[PDB]
């Protein structure tokens, strides 16, 4: 009985894989969509702050290559909403 | 709302706690031809209470000692045993935890120190051997205990509690694995020091209560007999698994208040029924009798799935 | 922190027990078997966590190597028990 | 005889259903009526944020086809 | 500095519904629009630049749009049905739920004619041509 | 032998014991699904499954999901 249950609940397990996979591409647009308005929005932000700073362009990558580098979740939020840093950093962890 | 959920699945289990006490000195007394406590109360309701408030009342000798031992060690047994209360699954557990039996299994291992600290706290060298039994014992049931389990997860495909309901919607893990159910109950008479393998407390003074009594004492032993339930009620989600409907979720929870109680019985009636093992008679059955069959069936765990392509689905 | 929370409850209580029951009121034991056996405990113990990883384990790919492994390790920890029996050790 | 055994025990039962249902009832009352969601692995919890995003700031709000 | 794509050009609309029902929908949702899923995520991985395949992203929220749209037309109260029980469970479980997936899945092969996907064949690679050249220096090295 | 028959009856876990560490290292070996685990958890899907560009090259690789054409997993139904 065993053995016939979890063979069931393996393709079962396959079942819902394969359901997010398919909901996955467009998660990848969503999330990458607003990763980017995140920067940008952190841009704006940036340059109103930074303006004034002395011969400060308003942001560079610390890094050389221009290759496309995902932002750290600290980077995101870091000046974002204290809250929202929370809700990145240990949000899943205590999740609900 | 969630303190109010901490309310219930504490009081509600501490006044259960309570109620343990009574249904042993009546059960044991009814299998010795003896009514038990009903004069207090109607037929005993109110016993459990009572001695509650003489114990606490009655001066904590505190005996000459390590103080901060003398009152960490009992907080320490009451907190870690109502504390793993916290993941058990009855329906739907109160804080889900992914690997939820690892924390059942570290906790466990936690409430072994109390029992070194009670003992070395104590000036008397005979706690601090009384102790030792107990410590020894612990750490060791806990080998083939931990064994036990690893081979269940292994059918179980998590460490998470909450999947057991999910594995055991057609049969109990008992018909499958009830070789370990058996070493498993074995293992959790022993670490509750329920009486067939109860050293401590025995000829010592028929030894990490010896000289704990009035407030200290009680913590204990609100422990202990909080314990008795909490690893009847793990047998009773991991070995016999009630039955879960999703629509009614209380019949799991109805089954799992008969099972354990049922459970938390048998234990009641084994301490009556037998005399106490030897200290070493009881670390031969673990290293001798019980490790080898479960190290071995350990195996036979890891292979059922594999050439039974059974494998587990995680998750 | 729903785990902070019961834990602190937790604690709370026992402390505010032990504190009303202290208000309210108002040399050379060894012997080598005991350290050995806690040292095979560990030992144990130690083999326990080399196993703990199995459930995830199952789902590998190899499998084979898997369980040709798992069989090794509990294979040559029962041979250590095996000598432990053997010798007086185990026989307190 | 036995039965005096039993109002302990009713009492002792009592007080192990009573957790087992009241967790799952106001779970079933924080949550709007919907279980709890377990987020076991990320993606539920992106998926569970991503639903309080979605709608007010909660996530068991669960707006439909029709939006 | 950084070319930051502008908010302007990353405002798209999106499906915006609650995870169970692009869960309940998934599996034909996966069928319905894969062509051009997976094109955006071929132009995601081999142009590891999110930035670069953005378009082909809004070209993604798009298509679902319409799949959910064709649903509000036909078999919509089936859809709405399995929706509410799925949602209803904590995992959000498939097979709670059986015999109100079987009507929309029936359904939808009487009035859109759309089929659920076997157990597998969305698991298995697909081939997309894309016009997009092979980012060639991917990873930009020097 | 002989002892084999009183060791089944004194001592007659480790016998047990025994037993099964063996039975456990031969049911694999010889066994009509063993090969299944190893596939069963090789198919489970938990990776994004990413697609290769069309060269025009390959019939081999179904050119959409629902194809005639790619693995199948119908061993796993009706197993
Ligand atoms: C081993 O043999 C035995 C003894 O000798 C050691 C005993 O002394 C005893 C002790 C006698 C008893 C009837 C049990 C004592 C039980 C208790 C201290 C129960 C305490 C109960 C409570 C604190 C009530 C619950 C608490 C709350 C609701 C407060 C929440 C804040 C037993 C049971 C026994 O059988
Ligand atoms: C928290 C930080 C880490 C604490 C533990 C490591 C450091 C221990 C330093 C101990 C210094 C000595 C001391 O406290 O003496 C009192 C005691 C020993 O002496 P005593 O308090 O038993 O002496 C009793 C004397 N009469 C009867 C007169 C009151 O220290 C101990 O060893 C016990 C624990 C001390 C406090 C530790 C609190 C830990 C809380 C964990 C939760
Ligand atoms: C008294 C001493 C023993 C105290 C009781 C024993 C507590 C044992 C805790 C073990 C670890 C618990 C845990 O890992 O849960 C983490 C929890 C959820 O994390 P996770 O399972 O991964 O789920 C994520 C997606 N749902 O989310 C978390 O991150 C919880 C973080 C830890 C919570 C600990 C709660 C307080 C316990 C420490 C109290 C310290 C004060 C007492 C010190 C005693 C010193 C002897
Ligand atoms: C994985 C874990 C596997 C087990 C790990 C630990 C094994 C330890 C074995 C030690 C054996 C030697 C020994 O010390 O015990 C002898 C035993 C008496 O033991 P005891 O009185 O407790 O004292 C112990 C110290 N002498 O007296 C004995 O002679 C016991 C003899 C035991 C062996 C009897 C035969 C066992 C094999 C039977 C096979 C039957 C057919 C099996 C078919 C399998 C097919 C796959």
């Amino acid at each position: 009985r065993m053995m016939r249950w979890n063979q069931e609940r393996r393709r079962l397990l396959i079942e819902d894989l394969e359901a997010r996979i398919a909901l996955m591409p467009l998660f990848q647009a969503e999330k990458d969509r607003r990763t980017l308005q995140i920067l940008r929005e952190n841009l704006e932000e940036e340059a109103i702050i930074m303006k004034d700073v002395p011969n400060w362009k308003v942001g560079e990558s610390v890094f050389h290559t221009t290759r496309w580098v995902p932002p750290l979740i600290g980077e995101m939020y870091g000046l974002r909403t204290k809250e929202e840093m929370s809700n990145a950093n240990f949000g899943f962890t205590w999740y609900t | 709302m969630f303190f109010i959920n901490i309310l219930t699945l504490l009081v509600p289990i501490l006044i259960a706690m309570a109620f343990l006490t009574l249904v042993e000195r009546k059960i044991l007394g009814y299998m010795q031809l003896r009514k038990g406590p009903n004069i207090v109360g109607p037929y005993g309701i109110l016993q459990p209470f009572a001695d509650a408030m003489k114990l606490f009342m009655k001066e904590p000798m505190r005996p000459t000692t390590s103080m901060s031992l003398f009152i960490i060690a009992p907080t320490l047994s009451l907190t870690l045993a109502l504390s793993l209360w916290v993941p058990l699954p009855m329906p739907h557990p109160l804080i889900n935890l992914n690997l939820g039996i690892l924390f059942i299994l570290a906790t466990s291992s936690l409430s072994v120190y109390s029992i070194l600290w009670s003992g070395w706290a104590s000036n008397s060298k005979y706690s601090l051997f009384g102790a030792l039994r107990a410590v020894a014992q612990t750490i060791s049931y806990e080998v083939t205990m931990a064994i036990i389990l690893l081979s269940v997860l292994l059918m179980n495909g998590s460490y998470s509690l909450q999947t057991l309901i999910t594995t055991q919607e057609h049969m109990w893990l008992l018909l499958p694995a009830w070789p370990m159910a058996m070493m498993w109950f074995i293992s959790t008479l022993a670490e509750t020091n329920r009486a067939p393998f109860d050293l401590t407390e025995g000829e010592s003074e028929l030894g990490f209560n010896v000289e704990y009594a009035a407030g200290p004492f009680a913590l204990f032993f609100m422990a202990e007999y909080t314990n008795i339930i909490l690893m009847n009620a793990l047998t009773t989600i991991i070995f016999l698994g009630p039955l879960y409907y999703i629509n009614l979720p209380e019949l799991y929870s109805t089954n799992f208040m008969m099972e354990a109680l049922l459970l938390s019985s048998t234990f009641l009636w084994i301490r009556a029924s037998y005399p106490r093992f030897r200290y070493d008679q009881l670390m031969h059955l673990l290293w001798k009798n019980f490790l080898p069959l479960t190290l071995a069936l350990c195996m036979w765990h890891i292979s059922l799935p594999i050439f039974t392509a059974g494998v587990p689905p995680y998750m | 922190m729903n785990l902070y929370t019961v834990i602190f409850i937790n604690i709370l209580l026992s402390l505010t027990l032990i504190l009303v029951a202290f208000w309210l009121p108002q040399r050379l034991p060894f012997s080598m078997k005991f350290f050995l056996v806690a040292i095979t405990f560990l030992l144990f113990d130690l083999e326990i966590a080399l196993l703990l990883p199995l459930p995830w384990a199952i789902q590998t790919i190899k499998t084979s190597t898997m369980m040709i492994m798992a069989f090794i390790l509990v294979t040559i920890l029962s041979l250590g028990l095996a000598y432990e029996w053997t010798q007086k050790g185990l026989e307190w | 005889m036995w039965f005096e055994i039993l109002p302990g025990l009713a009492i002792m039962g009592v007080c192990l259903v009573i957790p087992g249902v009241s967790t799952a009832y106001i779970h079933k009352f924080t949550n709007g009526g919907k279980e709890k969601r377990v987020a076991r692995v990320q993606y539920q919890w992106y998926l569970m944020e991503r639903d309080r995003r979605i709608s007010g700031v909660n996530r068991y709000y669960v707006s439909k086809g029709l939006e | 500095i950084v070319e930051l794509p502008t908010l302007e050009e990353l405002k798209v609309e999106e499906v915006k519904v609650s995870s169970a029902v692009l869960k309940a929908a998934a599996h034909h949702y996966g069928a319905q629009c894969d062509k051009t899923n997976k094109e955006f995520m071929l132009c995601r991985w081999e142009e590891k630049d999110p930035r670069r395949c953005l378009k082909e992203g809004k070209l993604v929220n798009g298509c679902a749009l319409n799949f959910f749209r064709q649903i509000k037309s036909h078999c919509a109260e089936p859809f709405t049905e399995y929706w509410t029980c799925l949602d209803y469970s904590n995992m959000q479980l498939f097979r709670h739920c059986r015999q109100q997936q079987a009507k929309f899945d029936q359904c939808v092969l009487d009035k859109l004619g759309w089929v659920r996907p076997d157990l597998g064949q969305l698991s298995k690679v697909t081939k997309v041509k894309t016009d997009r050249p092979l980012p060639e220096n991917p990873y930009h090295s020097r | 032998s002989a002892f084999l028959k009183n060791a089944w009856a004194k001592e007659p876990v480790l016998v047990v014991s025994f037993s099964v560490w063996g039975l456990a290292i031969i049911m694999p070996m010889i066994s009509p699904y063993t090969k299944y685990a190893s596939m069963i958890n090789k198919a489970t899907p938990y990776n994004y499954p990413v697609p290769v560009r069309d060269d025009g090259n390959m019939p081999d690789v179904p050119s959409h999901p629902q194809d005639p054409l790619g693995p199948s997993l119908d061993w796993l139904k009706n197993l």
